[PDB]
């Protein structure tokens, strides 16, 4: 899963 | 001697030098910063990585803003004389010019402040590489059809 | 005599100035799966620019954000190589 910094 | 050329940075001194990790995964509840799913992969990665490359790899995991500040200040202070360069990445939260310790954020140009050339004399002359993965704002990035 | 308290510093940005950095949950970042594979792949044989600018052709074109939320889905990345270095930077030298 992509999730953001 | 023959000829010689000064185009590249000297890299065989005893020790390639230090490669300093910094993996905030869990931020303190009262920051409401999320824990960053997949970074310990990172760390891992860049621990192998830079072990290849002979550095002396030093992972820390979850660091206080004060921590952050003690270990650069620290890091900084010990002699770098056989060492070739210097290598600090960061794993965090981020905006721009700036970086997340778990309790609240570090000023990147405080971080690099302590290895200017005449702050770390161990280090003037030589590479200071510094990876950072973080946010640096909140534009996205839409992309177009090749 | 000198040089400049900023010089020899090279600071490898995950993605450009103002923008998101993206980070998958099994693999790790997009930025630093990339910086490991290529420097895995030519810290023996390539100066540490044309790594790192392979770091960015790999972040650019194989990645790309997936999410249920429409405004975050669909998106690129391109890391940011910012150099003050004043020589060529290579890990290896000769024997």
């Amino acid at each position: 899963x992509d999730x953001f910094x | 001697s023959g000829i010689s050329l000064d185009n590249s940075y000297k890299m065989d001194y005893p020790e390639m030098g230090l490669c300093i990790i910094i993996n905030n995964k869990n931020f303190h509840k009262s920051t409401g910063m999320t824990s960053r799913s997949g970074t310990d992969v990172d760390a891992a990665n860049l621990r192998e990585t830079f072990r290849n490359l002979k550095y002396e790899v030093r992972n820390k995991n979850d660091l206080t803003r004060e921590e952050i500040v003690e270990l650069m200040r620290d890091v900084s202070k010990e002699d770098h004389s056989k060492r070739s360069s210097f290598v600090c990445v960061l794993l965090s939260h981020g905006e721009e010019g700036i970086i997340f310790g778990t309790n609240g954020p570090v000023d990147l140009k405080k971080i690099t402040n302590f290895f200017r050339g005449d702050r770390c004399r161990s280090l003037t002359g030589k590479p200071k590489l510094f990876i950072i993965q973080a946010c640096r704002g909140t534009e996205l990035d839409c992309g177009i059809e090749t | 005599h000198k040089i400049p308290v900023e010089a020899d510093f090279l600071y490898a940005y995950s993605t450009a100035p103002g923008y998101y950095s993206w980070r998958n949950s099994k693999d790790g970042s997009w930025f630093i799966q990339s910086l490991c594979a290529m420097l895995k792949q030519y810290a023996d044989k390539l100066e540490f620019m044309h790594i790192l600018t392979r770091v960015n052709r790999k972040v650019a074109t194989e990645f790309e954000s997936f999410s249920f939320d429409a405004t975050f889905h669909a998106k690129k990345q391109i890391p940011c190589i910012v150099s003050m270095l004043t020589k060529e930077l290579y890990f290896y030298h000769l024997e």
